[PDB]
């Protein structure tokens, strides 16, 4: 029977015809009642086919085979093939084969002939164009390593629990794959994004070593481990899986951490660790999270920025080197000028300003970078303004290092100080008071941004200031003095806040802008420019009000209940509200203070 | 035969001498420590850093204090410390930060 | 006066003109208020003893100070001084110094009465040979890394929460350490034992790279992290620390881990993990512990053998290699014969027997390895005994799964069989009876070792057998068939075990041994030599009493009323035959008195 | 012209031939794997072992079967499996066991 089979299947008689070494181990497997067939390193060319009945497992590794044998005719539950050349899979497969192995092939496509017996089938190191639309519903393990798959079908075997794919050039996933799947590996694929709905039993997700923008917000809570290392991720999801144990998000482009890590209850008995390394984090996040780690009452997850202990160092860059952070494309001629500006007083103060300003998420946006670059472009020429800009960068850092957003506002206001002094306002009061109301609005924005920070951990104050500004550009008539800039997010601003922001700023402009305008500020430079005599008269009157008859009348009632300066600041203040309202009416523009909005 | 006590770690004082030191290495590897005085975590891995200098006589050990050498600290992009940086042929190879004795020793043999 | 005495420092006038660079920073910190005097890399051989009271942190580092300036004064809270060629420190230091660092220095010894308010003292990479008896009690951190200290003083400030001595030259540790200690680092020392008494508040204990063999059973329950890696650890404590979190016990010589790892206790939030890589374990230990961790019913500590998930492989090495594991003597002549012994059948069975026999802790003992070596030389020349022990080793593989102990007993018993066939026992029946009594006791021991091993996770059945055999050598008179051997441990054998095993075997010899001797054994092989006539007529007495006896029909009719058993009847009359024949030859000589109760 | 996808990890059979594979290396490091065709925990590191071969082409990758080579596994003292071993010249260097992709890749860098 089987004797006539291979003895006449040795008849092909290729070179190195040592198939007798196989039959010397073939019968011996049947003599000793073995179910394991060891066929290895034959120096093979072609293989006998019929053989044999009643052998559960046969191993075919280290072969120089060309393809599968014709009409195998044997009961087999396990077939291993490795390190040989194969066209593909012959359809001729019994329904008894529970697992297969194919790890080195010159294969190209899907036979999609189902034994239905299969539960385990790996396909490492062998290119395949695509995947079968419907595989047997007994498959449990499927590995596709080091290949090239363009698309995955819309329906895989509904009970696959383990799926491994590391094939090159796979770009995105079917939204739906079977729910029972609990482990998935998808690395080295050069992916783009993940589905909104993953299997509701998925516990292991690996998408390392591929380029992803942003992970989906909604994810199955069954996920306990997540490897998103070596990506291009910008913002980690707000709602992490409930059963999250270990997450590694290193080698990415993270600047700040998700806000919703206050108390993040970790189901896991072991604490929940979030590993984030080699990411351009802002000083605010590192300082806050690490300080939050020092607190014993902290019950949130473990964020490991570096391993293990460390300390933040505040090193001040040289001036000219901090400029190229905003000037990407520039010639050495610019550098030599900035290095020359480094010699002037209040130099280092502005150098640290550009760093803190550029150490956030949204201020690294290319269009905002363009605006600052343009602002820095004028400064190179100007000289005169830089001195005023540098002195307001020094006064802002001596109080508190955090106050960097207020300085930025007072630097853009400084431009309207020089122009007002350079005679850039030829009686165009109606045009400058509009820039006048906007600065007032932006001041109210800063006041709102200051109180918005107190309920947030990672978002910078500048992120909030620019958030309100850019979003309320149309609702607050910020036409001039403000360029629209698309940001990656709302910078943690609720829709209800905008409603509060609109109303509050609008009212504040209608109530006390008359008092505020008089005091502001660059207009004084204009005021000195337009009516010097009436300026001096109200200035001389201010000098003659120093010897006020009722000046002591205020002082004596204060000592009982240095000090006489507050009242001094109150008297001359009223003097500037009168000189305004007088000269402003002379130019028929007392109309304009008016009221505005509603 | 000449022998001197202490570690093989060389303390730097100038950026001009810092750049000079890494040029006079050749094919060897240069591991640089970025520590300071007031820092706690730096002290945890400080003695162990000197012990690796006596063990590994193949690579050069340098320590750059941030406080007095801020020109070098901003030159090599120090943001947190202790930070270990590794150089060969005047070029940066690997970068690592954090008070971890295990990673430090393992990173050295990783390169050499 | 400070201005004067600092520009005065230019009057000694050494070569280094960088002396003025220090007085520059001295004045800059006064007006700018730096609250700290930062000066290093200068090259300054000496400094003034007078510093402004405004200062509180004084930094001297990485420039040669050949010696200390006597009596520094002012208001220094912290003083840092490393990498300098220093010789000594003064007893006149500011009693306001709270932290003092001295690294890469050349201090040979520590003076007396250092500042009281000192909480931290760093002394890495020095040359300190002896440590003072009474150091200030405010000390809470002491580090003497890379310091050749022979022995530490018995008394310590008792308020240190972190002590590091990881250095050189430590023989042992005092049993009176600071009760407020939570962290100890005694790595890279040359000590061999740990004190039975340790701080009851100790949390971290690192004793890596030493020579410890056994960890004390009186360990602080507060210990969470214990590192005993890179040692010569033979066993592990039965009583692990209550709040143990992790134990790094790699690079040791463990063969079996303690039986006291069931459930244990998860006192910590993190599951207790014990790393024991690179240790020559027994296959029984690795298997059973893995089978424990594989089952979800497990609630004990997680033992790590590898990194690293794995699967144990069973591979039989060639016999010529397996024999050299027992005999240390290496010669080309001896090995060649063992290859010829490997040619015959059932050789691979005995080759696997030797490895599975020496795969315990107590069987690796030199005293036991010596007698096995002698027993192998016995098989090296006696071709007849070597053939029969291979058959026994062959039957050991088929018989159930793991019966290496019984296999070792049968082949040792087979020595008496081949001695009787050749006829070493002639009229020495009185002498072989005593030999028969000992072997009988050993069979009783083997049956006791089987009942004992069922409640043992990692204790091999051989060690229990060799334990009972050695522990009861005096009690059961094992003069022959047993050598006076010392074992590392009793192999789980308690006091109640020996007291019970003694009584049971003795009673088993006063009643069963008479019958036992008859069924045994090699003795028969003497009967067919010392009395051929009676042995022939006995064989003709069993076939005579089996042809048509009445017991067949009496049972055959009894079997049907209940529902090849005739052979079971045959053996019932054989035992009666061996008993009758024995008593006849017994009365022929004076040996009949010997098989009395004896016990 | 000659470009076979058959990786670079190398199969071994004859014991003597195996010894000649260590002299064919000379000074360059090699890595020896001991695996079985029925070992579960080994299946997860088997494909990966190959992946490394083409990457670290400087070192030789040898694969040994325990079942098909009883003499090899007994000579090199295999017990835990998967067990990986490295050689430069002759002499042991280092070995370790268990299914770990990190430890496997890190050890190659740690040596060469």
């Amino acid at each position: 029977e089987l004797i006539w089979s291979e003895w006449v299947k040795e008849a092909p008689a290729k070179e190195a015809a040592n198939r007798e070494e196989a039959v010397q181990r073939m019968r011996d497997c049947l003599k000793n009642n073995k179910t394991e067939l060891r066929l290895k390193i034959l120096g093979l060319t072609t293989i006998p086919a019929y053989i044999p009945e009643q052998i559960t497992t046969l191993i075919l590794d280290n072969n120089e085979l060309k393809s599968l044998p014709e009409n195998l005719q044997g009961n087999i539950k396990t077939l291993y093939a490795n390190s040989n050349q194969l066209t593909s899979i012959p359809a001729t497969l019994p329904d008894t084969i529970q697992e297969m192995e194919l790890s080195i092939n010159r294969i190209t496509e899907l036979p999609e002939r189902l034994p239905s017996a299969l539960q385990s089938l790996d396909l490492f190191h062998n290119k395949i164009s695509c995947l079968p639309e419907n595989l047997p519903e007994e498959l449990r393990y499927l590995s596709v390593y080091d290949n090239s798959i363009r698309t995955l079908p819309a329906h895989l075997p509904s009970e696959i629990t383990h799926l491994n794919v590391q094939s090159n050039s796979l770009t995105a996933l079917p939204e739906t794959l079977p729910p029972g799947l609990k482990t998935l590996e998808a690395g080295e694929n050069a992916l783009t994004s993940l589905p909104a709905s993953l299997p509701p039993e998925l516990q292991v997700l690996d998408v390392s070593k591929n380029q992803i923008t942003v992970l989906p917000e909604t994810l199955p809570p069954t996920i306990t481990t997540l490897d998103v290392s070596r990506n291009a991720l910008t913002n980690l999801p707000e709602n992490l899986p409930a059963a999250l144990q270990i997450m590694q998000a290193s080698r990415n482009n993270l600047v700040r951490l998700p806000e919703s890590l206050p108390h993040f209850r970790g189901e896991g008995p072991q604490p929940t660790r979030i590993i984030v390394e080699y990411n351009p984090f802002s000083e605010r996040t590192i300082q806050n999270m690490q300080r939050l780690m020092s607190s014993v009452d902290y019950q949130g997850p473990r964020v490991l920025f570096a391993m293990g202990d460390f300390s933040i160092v505040r090193v001040t860059r040289p001036l000219h080197q901090a400029v190229q952070g905003w000037l990407t494309s520039l010639e050495e001629e610019d550098v030599n000028q900035w290095r020359a500006f480094e010699a002037e007083a209040n130099a280092a103060a502005f150098s640290g300003f550009l760093d803190y300003l550029g150490d956030t998420q949204n201020t690294r946006h290319p269009d905002f970078k363009e605006q600052v670059s343009a602002w820095l472009m004028r400064l190179a020429e100007d000289s005169a303004l830089r001195e005023t800009v540098f002195i307001i960068a020094m006064n802002a850092t001596i109080s508190c290092e955090d106050r960097v957003t207020l300085a930025y506002h007072q630097m853009q206001e400084a431009t309207l100080v020089h122009d007002a002094e350079r005679g850039a306002f030829d009686s165009h009061l109606a045009e400058l008071i509009m820039a006048g109301r906007e600065i007032f609005r932006l001041e109210q924005i800063e006041s709102l941004a200051r109180e918005k920070v107190k309920r947030l951990f990672f978002i910078d104050e500048v992120e909030v200031f620019l958030g309100f500004q850019n979003q309320l550009r149309e609702s607050l008539s910020l036409t001039t003095m403000t360029r629209d800039m698309r940001f990656y997010n709302v910078s943690g601003i609720t829709e209800s806040d905008l409603d509060e922001a609109e109303i509050r700023i609008k009212m504040a402009e209608n109530r006390d802008f008359h008092k505020w305008f008089a005091l502001w500020g660059p207009w004084h430079k204009v005021l000195e420019r337009i009516a010097p005599e009436e300026w001096r008269e109200m200035m001389a009157k201010r000098d003659e009000c120093i010897e006020t008859d009722e000046y002591q009348s205020r002082v004596n009632a204060e000592l009982e209940d240095a000090i006489g300066i507050k009242i001094m600041e109150e008297i001359n203040q009223t003097l500037f509200t009168e000189i305004m309202e007088n000269i402003l009416l002379k130019k028929e523009v007392s109309s304009l203070m008016s009221a505005y909005w509603r | 035969h000449h022998h001197h006590h202490g570690s093989m770690v060389k303390q730097i004082e100038s950026k001009t001498a810092f750049q000079e030191a890494l040029d006079a290495a050749g094919d060897k590897l240069v591991v640089v420590d970025f520590s300071a005085t007031w820092c706690g975590p730096c002290k945890m891995i400080k003695p162990f850093f000197h012990s690796l200098s006596e063990k590994y006589s193949n690579v050069i050990f340098l320590e750059v204090d941030v406080d007095d050498c801020q020109d070098v600290a901003s030159e090599c992009e120090v943001k947190c410390m202790p930070t270990f940086q590794f150089f060969k042929k005047g070029q940066k190879v690997g970068e690592f930060s954090g008070a971890n004795k295990e990673k430090l020793e393992a990173t050295i043999n990783e390169l050499v």
